């Protein structure tokens, strides 16, 4: 990368990470979708 | 007979008059390759993808157009034939945009297989592609206007089937574009299907737009609510969620089409849901809880109380099994207030005999009928695939339609007597032209709005309707088996209620008010608690909060139609049956089970463990209900009118009015659409047009 | 020499399913509908047998679509009603049978769509 | 003994139903005017047979079949069930 | 039909059918049908009854000599009244060729095993019995080759469902591996692949 | 006549012969597999399983099932006395670690749709 | 784009963050939510819109064979700009 350098990126890491498991820096997967049923919420005010 | 004699790739066909070379082909079970091509509506010939080569005939046919001849032999996969395939499937691909990967057809699109099937593999344009500019028609229908190939199957569509003459092509040559050639929304209570008939991906589904591909997801055959036409329809869900609505040809019922009600309001089905079960808190607001306590205390109170104490109110999209499971345990507890939302008159027949308060004729027998009168109905709006069948046989059979009540349009032509009851009668006397028009009809039909009969006087209005079809069918003398009084509802679930002995209206409760009242799914707001003692105990069961769940004491969530394997009876009365595409949100379950655990805690169990044995029941108690495709029936016209003819109720100074007038009443009309993101975009879309 | 029984078929003992998933389940014998996206009709010349669609639910990691039925994905099919009737029968399954829809011929006439006197007449082509 | 509803299942075009159909033909518009406030629920069978329901109070109901009766022994049973009989 | 197309042979053709007019002619009472594909291969369809003495033809007569059996397999076709398959595939030496014999049983009815013919036959119609419940008559040793023990059920059955019925943990309880009802995380996602136009033309059926 | 070919038995009474022999076979191996495989269960629990597995059957009324059923059987009985069975597969039986499903409508309604 | 939420946990770009009351939290604790930091919508609405001169554009992306499926663009609608459906550029004829 000294005589042919990569292309530059706007959005490539400036800094380069290593292995990170079994450290407070972990991935830990989660599902990235929306709530697909909404429930009714009840009137808060007494109906008598 | 009459029958000519063909050849299909050599093999003997018999065939009547008429009949064009790609029907003869599929005689045998050879599908000719379309694109303008549809079996519904009038042959245009232009896509071309359908040429074909007769023997000894040295130019090619258009298989979709020509009538086929005596002796002809079709070659249906000569070399001539699959080069002509191939040819126009190239100047189809000239032009076309490389979409795929981001159009939505891709997967269930004819064009990609016909390609694959019939079109060569590769390339040889090398030139730049046109790309026109997109219209908008609306909120549902999504327009990509540079993969329209010109097929003009939309505008076939919209000029025969939905009457409505909005769209065409402008300009000519490669530079022709179908559209509206002004900003304008193509608003009909149809206009969804075509989506479906478009073959490529001009014209998709906007709420569907990105979110499934048609090869993962899983088809549910089922029954549509939304209306009493109960149109065939298939589900599709992916992993536990539905997806989309799609027409499942019935030819007796909707053909391949339905409405857009039934096609986009599924996403109310998301929204305001019941997935638990609630109880009222010390202060009085409503609160979670678990199914044995909320079971417990309406348990306590079917205890304490019996009788006329006790009433239930079934709503709209109401299933058989829920229905006689709930009259069973109310039979227990010695109570017969079981009453519908929908007011029919009681007077009379009422209820007992069945085709007093049916669609005699059947949909498809609007298709024979010579003339229809229709009193104090908007069939468009009430029942939109009932009115599409009456502008079918209106354009190929010259069907004169007369028309009692507001004058609104109805996407045919028909003669409006007025809207004052008094014609009615005015008709029966004689003393008018139109029942002359009708003495003389071959096969009438009269049909009666079931929104008519919600006005009191409904009764004189049955009463008038039936003395007019008694006067046909003495003057006009007796023409076989041809059913002319007709009863047109607008629920899904009326007409299983009434079979199975429930009482029209809620006119029971108002002269006995009950101490307990079970509703179940009833979002009508017929009765409050104003018109109910003070303390009463209020029972909600069903699947959204709409008007019913929030004066309750006590909510039971149950299943949506989507999410149950349950009964449901058209206007015709014939008995059909959903199946589950997915389960019930949260705590919700199936509601027939919901009564019969009640049933069990309250110590009145009822007899039915599973399904099949509360169908067992049904068919106890109304067989009709597990014959799942008839619509056979006996004609008791004679004893119906006869008890009409015993009262006299007058008819009031109150012109016939439709509670639909226009298109922006037609999109709310139940819990799931009121609770429809889509249908409020319709709405709002119809109101102001910008 | 051959032993002349004579009770119907049942096979039940021999196929290892667990007694939940005999008695329980409802199949459905049909004839898929024609996809309403596509004209093509090959996708509705033969015959299916399908479960009863049971519980799916959410996967509290991943959000992954979880079920506890092993005959969710499960589809025969059969060359005719009759022989799909028998395979259920003999699996002692109980089965809904629905008759197979097949599309009316109709009266196709190019020429009506310049009629004199009809409504048939076409104001667009 | 408190008799809330009666039903009558009956076949369209079997033969054991013709007697039941010849009923509903001839004499039900008289029943109806007698008991105006009863409900009589008249109903098509499949091709078992025709078969009278009575349900009187708090669920209790009994059934009898009408196969091969005539308009008579159906006039017959009607009678007995509407009044204090079995 | 130049580079792409698979070339024809015509002289391997006529060759197969003569010899499965040979062998119908030797063998009528158990041969029902002769076929030869267009990629030439020799089929002979036959009656149960007719497995022994086929095979064994097949082996000793000095002109067929097939003396390798290459595989035996089943296959399942449940809209059949007779839901099982019956594949020997034969390999003559001696004159270069292959040969197939197909014969067909239902769930209760045993065929005949092929040991005394053909001793490799041995583990192939285990993996049968364990496959798909098909009982050979006169095994010397007839028993599960495949599955686990005491594993219920023919997975290679078309109506056994893809994951079976029942999956495997550890139990710290007990203290040992236990079975209970299977449960996916993810279910498998059930894909509809075929495409609603007809593909091949010659293969078309009557529309009955 | 229904020609249809046995396979061991040409009747129910042959048939239940074999049921029997088989029966005394498992019978008598059980103290041996209790022994051999080091269970916590009494011989009586195994033999009252081995009951109980027998009487799953008893409804089959066709001689070439029951023939069949028997050959299974035997099988498991030879996988049991070579000790190729394991201890988890004898103790499979049992289903130890399963929780018990209710049965009465109530308590599967409460816990979910499944019929 | 990043936005934070009232717990404090980051919203990522698909619009998911867990509400107040979610016990699936707890997979947080001790550990950390992998949030990709740049969101594609803001940085496609940084390019500017090209002016071309002809009524038809062809997009393929950038890069030839590197890029996405040639697609042509009509560009009549002086209302609006002409959008690639697979890159997110847009185009427009000059105008005022
Ligand atoms: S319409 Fe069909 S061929 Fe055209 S882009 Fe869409 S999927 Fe591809
Ligand atoms: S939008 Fe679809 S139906 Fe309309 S002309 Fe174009 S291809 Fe044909
Ligand atoms: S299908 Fe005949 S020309 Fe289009
Ligand atoms: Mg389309
Ligand atoms: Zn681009």
């Amino acid at each position: 990368p000294t005589t042919k350098p990569p292309t530059a990126r706007k959005y490539i890491w400036t800094n380069h990470k290593f292995n990170v498991s079994g450290t407070p820096q972990q991935y830990v997967p989660y599902s990235t979708t929306r709530k697909k049923i909404q429930e009714w919420v009840p009137p808060s005010t007494p109906y008598k | 007979s009459n029958l000519i004699e063909v050849f299909v790739d050599g093999q003997s066909v018999m065939v009547e008059p008429g009949t064009t070379v790609l029907q003869a082909c599929e005689k045998v079970g050879m599908q000719i390759p379309r694109f303008c091509y549809h079996e519904r509506l009038s042959v245009a010939g232009n896509c071309r993808m359908c040429l074909v080569e007769i023997e000894k005939a040295p130019k090619v046919v258009a298989a979709c157009a020509m009538p086929v001849m005596k002796g002809w032999n079709i070659l249906t996969n000569s070399e001539k034939s699959k080069k002509a395939r191939e040819g126009v499937m190239e100047f189809l691909l000239a032009n076309h945009p490389l979409d795929c990967p981001i159009c939505d057809q891709g997967g269930e699109c004819d064009l990609q297989d016909q390609s694959m099937m019939f079109g060569s593999d590769r390339s040889r344009f090398l030139e730049g592609k046109r790309a026109v500019e997109d219209k908008n028609i609306g909120p549902l229908v999504k327009t990509i206007m540079t993969r329209c190939i010109q097929c003009t199957r939309c505008i076939r569509f919209a000029s025969e089937i939905a009457g409505v003459d909005d769209l065409g092509t402008t300009g000519r040559g490669n530079d022709m574009q179908v559209g509206t050639y002004i900003e304008k929304m193509f608003m009909s209570e149809l206009s969804g299907n075509i989506i479906d008939i478009c073959p490529v991906g001009a014209l998709t589904s906007k709420p569907y737009a990105f979110t499934a591909r048609p090869w993962e997801t899983r088809k549910t055959e089922s029954i549509d609510v939304m209306d009493a036409v109960g149109s065939n329809i298939v589900v599709s869900t992916r992993t536990g969620e539905v997806m989309r609505i799609l027409p499942r040809m019935h030819e007796d019922i909707n053909e391949e089409w339905i409405s857009d009600k039934t096609r986009f309001a599924y996403d109310g089905l998301k929204r305001q849901r019941l997935t638990q079960p609630m109880i009222r808190n010390e202060k009085g607001l409503l609160t979670y809880t678990t199914w044995e306590d909320a079971l417990s205390r309406v348990a306590g109170m079917l205890q304490s109380f019996q009788g006329n104490d006790v009433a239930a109110i079934a709503g709209g999209l109401v299933d058989a099994e829920a229905l006689v499971a709930l009259k069973d345990l109310l039979n227990r507890v010695d109570s017969d207030s079981l009453c519908t939302e929908e007011v029919f008159p009681t007077a009379g027949a009422g209820t007992d005999l069945r085709s007093n308060y049916l669609l005699n004729t059947t949909i498809a027998g609007v298709e024979e009928a010579d003339v229809i009168l229709l009193v104090g109905t908007n069939p468009r709006f009430e029942a939109p695939l009932f009115n599409a069948r009456i502008r079918k046989s209106w354009l190929h059979n010259d069907l004169k339609v007369a028309l009692i009540g507001s004058p609104v349009d109805l996407t045919y032509r028909y003669d409006h007597l007025g809207d004052s009851p008094k014609i009615l009668q005015d008709i029966a006397s004689g003393n008018h032209p139109f029942s002359q028009i009708l003495k003389e009809a071959k096969k009438p039909m009269v049909v009666l709005g079931s929104s008519a009969l919600q006005r009191s006087d409904g009764t004189a209005i049955l009463a008038a309707v039936s003395n007019i079809a008694q006067n046909i069918r003495l003057s006009s003398g007796v023409t076989g088996d041809w059913k002319v009084m007709n009863i047109l509802h607008r629920i899904a679930s009326q007409v299983a209620a009434l079979d199975l002995g429930y009482k029209p209206g809620v006119e029971a409760i108002r002269k006995n008010p009950p101490k307990v009242l079970f509703l179940l799914g009833a979002d009508g707001g017929c009765i409050t608690r104003q018109d109910l003692p003070k303390d009463c105990f209020i029972i909600y069961q069903g699947h959204h909060g709409d008007v019913g769940a929030p004066m309750a004491d006590v909510i039971l969530p149950g299943a949506a139609y989507t999410e149950k394997s349950a009964t449901y009876v058209n206007t015709e009365g014939r008995a059909q049956q959903t199946k589950v595409a997915v389960t019930p949100p949260g705590l919700a379950r199936e509601d027939w089970k919901i009564i019969r655990a009640l049933s069990e805690i309250a110590g009145m169990t009822l007899p039915y463990d599973t399904l099949d044995q509360v169908r067992s029941r049904l068919e106890e108690v109304s067989p009709n209900l597990v014959r799942y495709d008839d619509v056979e029936g006996a004609n008791y016209f004679q004893q119906a009118n006869e008890l009409s003819k015993l009262v006299n109720q007058q008819l009031l100074a109150d012109p016939l009015v439709p509670p639909q007038l226009t298109i922006k009443d037609f999109y709310m009309t139940d819990s799931i659409s009121r609770a429809s993101q889509t249908m409020a975009k319709c709405v709002k879309a119809v109101t102001e047009g910008i | 020499q051959l032993i002349a029984v004579d009770e119907k078929l049942d096979i039940t003992t021999l196929t290892g399913v667990p007694e939940e998933h005999i008695k329980t389940r409802k199949v459905r014998i049909f004839v898929p509908a024609r996809n309403n996206m596509q004209s093509g009709v090959n996708n509705t010349k033969k015959w299916k047998m399908e479960f009863d669609t049971r519980e799916r639910w959410e996967n509290p990691l991943m959000g992954w679509s979880s079920t506890a039925d092993p005959l969710s994905n499960l589809v025969l099919t059969f060359s005719t009603k009759e022989d799909a009737v028998a395979f259920a029968e003999k699996n002692g399954w109980s089965f809904d049978v629905e008759e197979r829809k097949v599309p009316k011929p109709k009266s196709k006439s190019y020429g009506a769509n310049f009629s004199w006197n009809k409504r048939t007449r076409v104001s667009t082509k | 003994l408190g008799l809330r509803e009666i039903r009558i299942h009956l076949c369209q075009r079997s033969p054991g139903s013709q007697g039941v159909r010849d009923f509903i033909e001839k004499r039900y518009v008289e029943l109806k005017k007698a008991n105006p406030d009863l409900p009589i629920l008249i109903r098509e069978c499949s091709d078992v047979q025709p078969k009278l329901w009575a349900r009187y109070a708090f669920g209790q109901e009994k059934n009898v079949s009408l196969n091969n009766f005539s308009a008579d022994q159906v006039t017959r049973t009607l009678e007995n069930v509407l009044s204090g009989k079995a | 039909t130049r580079p792409t197309i698979r070339p024809r042979n015509d002289v391997v053709h006529k060759q197969l059918s003569a010899f499965g007019q040979y062998v119908a002619e030797i063998l009528p009472k158990y041969v029902q049908q002769v076929q030869v594909s267009c990629f030439n291969e020799l089929e002979i369809f036959i009656h149960p009854d007719g497995v022994i003495p086929v095979l064994t033809f097949l082996r000793d007569h000095t002109n067929a000599q097939f003396k390798s059996l290459a595989d035996l397999t089943a296959v399942d076709v449940p809209t059949r009244q007779n839901r099982f398959e019956i594949v020997y595939n034969l390999l003559s030496l001696r004159f270069n060729s292959r040969i197939r014999v197909k014969t067909y049983t239902d769930e209760l009815t045993p065929i005949e095993s092929s040991v005394t013919v053909y001793k490799a036959a041995n583990w192939y119609e285990r993996e049968i019995w364990d496959m798909f419940g098909v009982f050979f008559a006169n095994h010397p040793d007839l028993r599960r080759i495949l599955t686990d023990y005491g594993f219920e059920g023919h997975p290679f059955r078309k109506d056994f469902p893809l994951s079976g019925y029942v999956e495997l943990r550890y139990d710290d309880e007990v203290k040992r591996v236990v079975a209970e009802p299977v449960e996916l995380a993810q279910e498998f996602r059930k894909f509809d692949l075929n495409s609603p136009w007809e593909a091949f033309p010659a293969y078309r059926q009557p529309p009955e | 006549g229904t020609s249809v070919k046995p396979i061991f038995s040409r009747d129910m009474n042959e048939a239940k012969r074999r049921v029997r022999e088989l029966y005394r076979a498992w019978y008598r191996e059980v103290p041996n597999t209790v022994h051999l495989f080091q269970l916590d269960i009494s011989v009586k629990q195994g033999r009252d399983k081995v009951r109980e597995m027998f009487m799953k059957n008893a409804h089959v009324t066709d001689p070439r099932v029951v023939d069949l059923l028997v050959i299974k059987g035997k099988m498991e009985l030879e996988e049991t006395i070579n000790v190729w069975k394991q201890r988890t597969h004898i103790m499979r039986f049992f289903h130890e670690t399963e929780a018990p499903r209710p049965t009465d409508f109530l308590s599967k309604f409460y816990v979910g749709h499944d019929p | 784009g990043v936005r934070t939420s009232p717990t404090g946990e980051k919203v990522t770009h698909t619009g998911q963050a867990y509400d107040d009351g979610d016990y699936r939290r707890v997979r947080f604790s001790d550990r950390q939510k992998e949030v990709n930091e740049n969101f594609a919508i803001d940085l496609i609405a940084e390019q500017p819109v090209s002016e071309v001169g002809s009524r038809v554009i062809s997009c393929d992306g950038g890069g030839g064979a590197l890029g996405h499926p040639r697609v042509y663009i009509n560009l009549d609608k002086e209302t609006k700009t002409g959008t690639c459906g697979y890159c997110g550029l847009q185009f427009r004829q000059p105008h005022h």
